[PDB]
């Protein structure tokens, strides 16, 4: 009901001027896609818990220190280059040595722990 | 006079005096054999016998009233009153079977000699020792908190 | 099949590289761009093999001098490292002299056998009967051996290692009650046989996991 | 797990370590205009 | 009432950690089981709890006190423990001795002022509390 | 354990349980041992399977 | 012989060493025979039987059968107390009703 | 020495990210909102 | 089950109020007593 009630009043041409509003709708969308398919599936009711972050995080002091600090992250985007640069080097030669151990279930090398491929 | 030892050439010969010396405690190791055993103790009473031969040449070329000015001083002559103490008991009719690991890390304290002119973070112990009213009192409050965890664990889980 | 595909792409990487490096010779006659030539001249060679193979993850490497945010990047790492190399010799050699400390109180402390009943090597010979999870009706025979910790404080070079690990935080507990249970120079342990000896523990943590590990971040701050 | 991880511990450590240096700044400029630091250099500057 | 000044608060102080060193040295039994020293220091309690109960009911005469209403509230738990065990989770309810220890902070002005200082450093941080407790619910619901 | 003539043992695991709870019958073979030749008779067991 | 076997069932043997204490009693009951007579109490600020039998009985395959399965049935709670642990043993001994 | 440097590495480089993303906020870490500060101006800017 | 699971929060809040105090503790030196040191050498240059 919102959705609708929203637009009649301010318009779909600037309803999207906002970027709360953008993404609010297609949790309305997904929603209801699923209500309507209930009677593959968990794509769209995962979404539903993703509207508290919409409008609870209006306090002033906590999205200003949320936005400041991922605004600076963005400002600095080699620095985290050379962690995933460290990791590529390192995962790579940590096949050549250790990728031809065997897994073991008791071992510290089992099959969720390993080097045997890159990820 | 005093000449010999402010000499250039003598702090060279003390920066090496206390390298074997160290050497002489971290090669000590599980199953060391006899014969490397024999050089530790017998290189333990020699280079006792250098530092006590520099520790009495320095004490009769400047004055008592200065020594004790320096802080290093006052302790370096601690860790000899203890080095020679060591061999005399090892030697005397005391077994002391863990009084050897004490005392072998007491002498590794001369380490400190070739630490004390780095001329670039002295001024940060400087600081580290004015600031003991300081660093105490919140390493305390740390102990009081840690200690009252402890006795409602003791209820709680005991 | 994999690998010959990835071995064919190899194939032509190395065509692009070696011929674009000659027009760089051919027009320019530095540390940067030699590297260049020693990442290119490990897959030629390889066209022991294993040193070679490692050698090659040098190619994401080459990519710093061509990307001006990069160079900068690294070169800031280096200077930071130059700058916080102070503190890298003190807890350097506080954590030798802990660890020459350490020599002295667990040389050899650390063994112990495979069953729980035999507390030196003599008898911590043959075969014993081990009961699964404690139960007396499920016996099996398994071999007693007379074991080493894989951290221990036999020697300076395994102290430092037992000591880092530590200071990591990871296992420490462990290590910590094995250090208790410490009778003596060959023999196994005791229950709590000295809990005071966790002392070493507790002051080498405080000095040097939580002293100096946060001195050394709050030193990059400032 | 791996978002929870880097999200969760990484960044929010992050935030606390920012945030609590950022109030032992602020009274290391309000301490200038208290002399405890011109007392400490007052005491090692004639020490030497 | 007069003489509370100076002369006996060190003894009032150092009852408190004399009654620390009381709580240290007892030892948790499993299964109601006991010693002999555990045996003494139970009648150890009710000579420090007459004298914390004598104080309180001389500081009367300090009420609207942080410190204070602390020290009053653990000695009514401590007389309403002893009262009600003898008269019969019972022992889980002598947990409240455990603050005793924690009356040292408010004994010296020198480490109280530390105390103080990190508590209302807090401030700033709750603002990255909230955030935290944000993600925790959000990953829990998903989880 | 020796005020009384005993002898005292520890079990700390149960690998120690076998051999501690039979280990008695030494002290209790003293007196026996003590008798001399008197003490050698010879005795028959229950029935029992081999 | 003549054993009585006195367990210590007050609150500090609970856990593993309350196990270890079951298996070591069942145990050493393995070692006797149709010739001794044995009984089994337990102690914790009181000391009583742990079984049906209140003297020394026969010890033959039944009567060992009763006091395994009553060893195996001991609960650890209560203080420990040895003097009335080893007055009950001690008069237990000097009985002399019964064949022992 | 793969997994002792790693550890050193990987903890020395973690660091370098984490100040250098709090060097970049020590504006807003030490705003001292009781002064004044581009927050004003932005209630400003919402008025007009 | 049970109220067992209530007792959790003795490990949670030691964790949580005992870390936090590490942070002003170890981390209170590094900041006040670390960038003293830099500042005495800031002024010992240029009195040198
Ligand atoms: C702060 C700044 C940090 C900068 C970046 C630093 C590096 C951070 C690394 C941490 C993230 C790790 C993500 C990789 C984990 C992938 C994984 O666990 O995949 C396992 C599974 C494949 O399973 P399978 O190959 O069948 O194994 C069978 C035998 N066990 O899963 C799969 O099916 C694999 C396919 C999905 C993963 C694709 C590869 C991603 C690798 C790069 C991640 C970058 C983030
Ligand atoms: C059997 O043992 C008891 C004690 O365990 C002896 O004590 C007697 O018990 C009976 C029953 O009450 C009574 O005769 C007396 O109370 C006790 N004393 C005497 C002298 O009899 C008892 O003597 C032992 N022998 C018999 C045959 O009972
Ligand atoms: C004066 C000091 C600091 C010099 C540096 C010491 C280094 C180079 C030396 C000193 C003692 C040496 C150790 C002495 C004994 C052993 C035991 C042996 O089974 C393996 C090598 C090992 C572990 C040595 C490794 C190298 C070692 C640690
Ligand atoms: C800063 C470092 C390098 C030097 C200061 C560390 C000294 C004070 C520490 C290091 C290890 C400690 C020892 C660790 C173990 C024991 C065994 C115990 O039964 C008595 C105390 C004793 C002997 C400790 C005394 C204090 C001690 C020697
Ligand atoms: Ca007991």
């Amino acid at each position: 009901v919102e959705m609708v009630l929203k637009v009649i009043a301010f318009k779909p041409k600037g309803y999207f001027s906002d970027a709360w509003n953008t993404f609010d709708s297609l949790i309305v969308i997904g929603s209801i896609i699923d209500v309507a398919l209930s009677e593959s599936i968990t794509f769209f009711r995962l979404f539903r818990v993703m509207r508290l972050v919409k409008l609870l995080s209006r306090g002033e002091g906590i999205r200003t220190l949320l936005w400041t600090f991922i605004k600076s992250f963005q400002a600095l985007p080699y620095v985290a280059l050379l962690i995933a640069m460290l990791f590529f080097i390192y995962a790579v030669i940590g096949m050549q040595m250790f990728g031809k151990v065997a897994m073991r279930d008791n071992n510290q090398i089992n099959r969720n722990n390993n080097f045997q491929t890159f990820p | 006079c005093r000449a010999a030892v402010k000499s250039v050439t003598f702090y060279w010969l003390v920066i090496v005096l206390v390298f074997l010396n160290t050497l002489t405690i971290s090669s000590e190791h599980y199953n060391q054999p006899d014969w490397l055993t024999q050089i530790q103790d017998i290189a333990n009473k020699v280079l006792l016998a250098l530092f006590t031969c520099e520790m009495l040449v320095k004490m009769y070329s400047l004055g008592l009233q200065a020594y004790f000015v320096s802080l290093f001083n006052r302790f370096d002559c601690f860790v000899v009153c203890g080095g020679i103490t060591e061999t005399i008991l090892v030697e005397l009719e005391i077994m002391s079977p863990l009084g050897i690991s004490v005392f072998r890390c007491v002498r590794l304290l001369r380490i400190f000699k070739v630490t004390r002119h780095w001329t670039s973070l002295s001024n940060l112990v400087a600081s580290l020792l004015n600031s003991m009213k300081s660093i105490a009192s919140l390493l305390l409050l740390l102990f009081l908190f840690i200690i009252i965890f402890s006795l409602l664990g003791m209820q709680l889980f005991g | 099949f994999r690998n010959t595909i990835l071995g064919y792409f190899d194939y032509a990487f190395t065509a692009i590289f070696t011929v674009e490096i000659l027009l760089k010779m051919t027009t320019f006659g530095n540390y940067f761009n030699l590297l260049d030539m020693l990442v290119v001249g490990v897959s030629l060679v390889s066209f022991v093999v294993k040193i070679l193979r490692v050698l090659r993850v040098l190619r994401p490497l080459r990519a710093i001098n061509r990307a001006k945010g990069l160079k900068h990047v690294v070169q800031c790492v280096f200077v930071a490292i130059r700058t916080i190399g102070n503190i890298m010799i003190v807890t350097t050699l506080l954590q030798f002299m802990f660890a020459c400390i350490g020599v002295q109180l667990f040389k050899g402390k650390f063994y112990r056998c495979t069953d729980e009943a035999k507390s030196n090597p003599e008898e911590c010979r043959g075969l014993f009967i081990l009961y699964k999870d404690g139960d007396v009706d499920s016996p099996v025979v398994r071999e007693r051996i007379w074991q080493n910790s894989d951290f221990n404080f036999d020697n300076v070079l395994s102290a430092m290692m037992a000591l880092f690990t530590v200071s990591t935080f990871e296992g420490w507990p462990a290590l910590l009650y094995k250090a208790i249970d410490s009778n003596g120079e060959n023999i196994g342990p005791i229950y709590n046989h000295r809990v005071e000896i966790s002392i070493f523990f507790i002051i080498y943590i405080i000095i040097v996991a939580f002293f100096m590990m946060n001195i050394f971040v709050g030193f990059v701050i400032v | 797990f791996v978002s929870l991880v880097i999200f969760g511990s990484f960044f929010v450590l992050n935030l606390v370590l920012g945030v609590l240096s950022g109030e032992f700044s602020k009274e290391r400029e309000k301490a200038k205009a208290r002399g405890d630091f011109q007392k400490l250099r007052e005491k090692q500057q004639l020490e030497e | 009432s007069i003489v509370e000044w100076k002369p006996f608060d060190i003894f009032i102080l150092l009852a408190i950690f004399a009654n620390c060193v009381a709580l240290a040295i007892y030892i948790p039994f499993p299964e109601d089981d006991s010693n002999s020293t555990n045996h003494n220091l139970e009648k150890v309690e009710y000579a420090f709890l007459i004298i914390f109960t004598v104080e309180t009911f001389l500081k009367i005469i300090y009420v609207r006190n942080g410190w204070n209403l602390l020290d009053f509230v653990i000695v009514i738990v401590g007389l309403f423990s002893v009262i009600l065990e003898q008269l019969t989770d019972v022992k889980a309810l002598r947990a409240f001795r455990v603050l005793r220890p924690l009356r040292l902070v408010s004994g010296v002005p020198s480490l109280q002022v530390v105390l103080n200082s990190i508590i209302k450093a807090m401030v700033p941080l709750l603002h990255i509390a909230l955030l935290v407790l944000f993600v925790i619910i959000i990953y829990a619901i998903i989880g | 354990a020796c005020e009384n003539k005993g002898y005292y043992y520890e079990i700390p695991s149960i690998g120690a349980i076998r051999i501690n709870t039979q280990e008695y019958l030494d002290v209790l073979g003293r007196p026996m041992v003590l008798a001399g030749d008197k003490a050698k008779q010879v005795q028959w067991t229950n029935v029992y399977l081999d | 012989k003549d054993m009585l076997i006195l367990v210590d069932v007050s609150g500090s043997v609970s856990g593993l060493t309350l196990k270890l204490i079951r298996t070591s009693v069942s145990e050493m009951l393995e070692t006797l025979s149709d010739d001794d007579f044995v009984n089994v109490a337990s102690f914790n600020s009181n000391a009583q039987d742990v079984s049906c039998f209140q003297h020394l009985v026969q010890a033959n395959v039944r009567n060992k059968k009763v006091l395994k399965d009553a060893v195996n049935n001991i609960t650890a709670k209560g203080i420990t107390d040895y003097k009335k642990g080893f007055s009950f043993a001690f008069e237990q001994l000097l009985n002399y009703n019964v064949s022992r | 020495v793969y997994f002792i440097s790693f550890y050193m590495l990987c903890a020395f480089l973690i660091i370098n990210l984490f100040v250098a993303v709090i060097m970049d906020n020590f504006d807003y870490l030490t705003r001292d909102w009781s002064i004044l500060g581009p927050h004003h101006l932005d209630e400003f800017k919402r008025i007009w | 089950s049970s109220s067992g699971m209530i007792v959790c929060i003795y490990f949670i809040i030691l964790f949580i109020c005992g870390n936090y105090i590490l942070l002003n503790v170890f981390l209170a030196i590094a900041v006040d007593n670390l960038a003293d040191a830099e500042s005495l050498n800031t002024a010992q240059k240029e009195e040198a």
